[PDB]
């Protein structure tokens, strides 16, 4: 019944502290060490440190050059992981390891914690449609979605006809860009024969912003 | 620090067939115990990091037998003797005899299917972005295999260059195609200098580029 839950999904503005909970159970807490581990988005897993509940003692990679600390708490089986002095290339997910004696390196890992630095201001998206037209030309197979643009921070959910229609549909990964902002589209294939039948909206969810809209995607 | 090396970076799969996964260290991971500190981790999509194979050739409880660890003083490899759909995300190499911890670049596997062209569709800004200053154009290559594609822009047969940015979905689970977006940015103003905004696809699926385009202001 070994389980690590940490702590939510965490914003920070550049040259700022995060500090990250990992909540351990089902073990003797004290005598098994804790490893923290990174993975920037799209990019490999890296070894940022680990403590010792049992002692305190702990071991850094050097490249952090000390803008890790590691932390544990025994009286609560929580271990903490603080990072200084945060840059955009800080920007990942963390997570914490548990080791178990005789060679079993890293083999419980938590769910993850999302960290992402920048200095952009929580904002609402736009919601533009991407109508659906053709005409002549041949191939006849519709496509249509919604540009959902200019939003901060990540996640954004989209879904078509309140979640009736999932068959076809794609939403590509957000994209950041020179703007502190993030920006994406989801599309959806249909039958051209039937875009005067079926009434076609793309819900956007925006939780960070309190922001939902429902845009319609009509023809022309 | 002992650098771990993975080859290949991308290894698509064919379901049933065999499946191999390399992995070299600058250093010799094996100790005086006889003990080699080579470990093999899994990333499913979506999911956290699993141990997968704990010092080279030791299987975690659970992982099907399919799966193996062999190894030789510095080349180490993983082995499916039959690949699944369910083995598919990112394997990580990793050692632990030394400080700090260092793992490999990942090899991520995906499923190996009949090439398939992409549908190709091209959308203009929105008239309500227009009156906003700006016009995103939109081009998308829908279901298509392999992932590998050349899109590239050409406004009034001119060629584009950083104009634009792309994004690809992850490998469907039901058909195992992809899905790419390339938009274009360009003012409201820099976009009535032009008419015809063009996206040219090349794909394994193609005998030749194909191209879908639009004038400006008129459907």
């Amino acid at each position: 019944q070994v389980q690590l839950v940490q702590s939510g999904a965490e914003v920070k503005k550049p040259g700022s502290s995060v500090k990250v909970s990992c909540k351990a159970s089902g073990y003797a807490f004290s005598y098994s060490w804790i490893n923290w581990v990174r993975q920037a988005p799209g990019q490999g897993l890296e070894w940022m440190g680990r403590i010792f509940p049992g002692d305190g003692d702990t071991d850094y990679n050097g490249k952090f050059k000390g803008r890790v600390t590691i932390t544990a708490d025994k009286s609560t089986s929580t271990a903490y992981m603080e990072l200084s002095s945060l840059r955009s290339e800080d920007t990942a997910v963390y997570y914490c390891a548990r080791n178990v004696f005789d060679g079993y390196w890293l083999v419980y890992w938590g769910q993850g914690t999302l960290v992402t630095v920048s200095s952009a201001s929580t904002k609402g998206p736009s919601v533009f449609p991407l109508a659906p037209s053709s005409k002549s030309t041949s191939g006849g197979t519709a496509a249509l979605g919604c540009l959902v643009k200019d939003y901060f921070p990540e996640p954004v959910t989209v879904s078509w006809n309140s979640g009736a229609l999932t068959s076809g549909v794609h939403t590509f990964p957000a994209v950041l860009q020179s703007s502190g902002l993030y920006s994406l589209s989801s599309v959806v294939t249909v039958p051209s024969s039937s875009l005067g039948t079926q009434t076609y909206i793309c819900n956007v969810n925006h939780k960070p912003s309190n922001t939902k809209v429902d845009k319609k995607v009509e023809p022309k | 620090d002992i650098v771990m090396t993975q080859t290949p970076l991308s290894l698509p799969v064919t379901p049933g067939e065999p499946a191999s996964i390399s992995c070299r260290s600058s250093k010799s991971l094996l100790h005086s115990n006889g003990i080699t500190y080579l470990y093999w981790y899994l990333q499913k999509p979506g999911q956290s990091p699993q141990l997968l194979i704990y010092q080279m050739s030791n299987l975690v409880s659970g992982v099907p037998d399919r799966f193996s660890g062999s190894g030789s003083g510095t080349d180490f490899t993983l082995k499916i003797s039959r690949v699944e759909a369910e083995d598919v995300g990112v394997y990580y190499c990793a050692q632990n005899l030394e400080l700090p911890y260092t793992f490999g670049g990942g090899t991520k596997v995906e499923i190996k299917r009949t090439v398939a062209a992409p549908s190709v569709f091209i959308f203009p800004p929105s008239d309500e972005q227009l009156k906003s200053g700006t016009a995103s154009v939109v081009c998308l290559l829908n279901n298509f295999y392999p992932r590998e594609a050349k899109v590239q822009w050409k406004v009034d047969n001119a060629l584009q260059s950083g104009n634009s940015q792309e994004s690809v979905t992850e490998q469907d689970s039901k058909d195992s195609t992809y899905s790419l977006s390339s938009t274009l940015t360009l003012s409201k103003a820099d976009y009535e200098k032009h008419k015809v905004y063009a996206c040219e696809v090349t794909h394994q699926g193609l005998s030749s580029p194909v191209t879908k385009s639009f004038n400006r202001g008129e459907c």
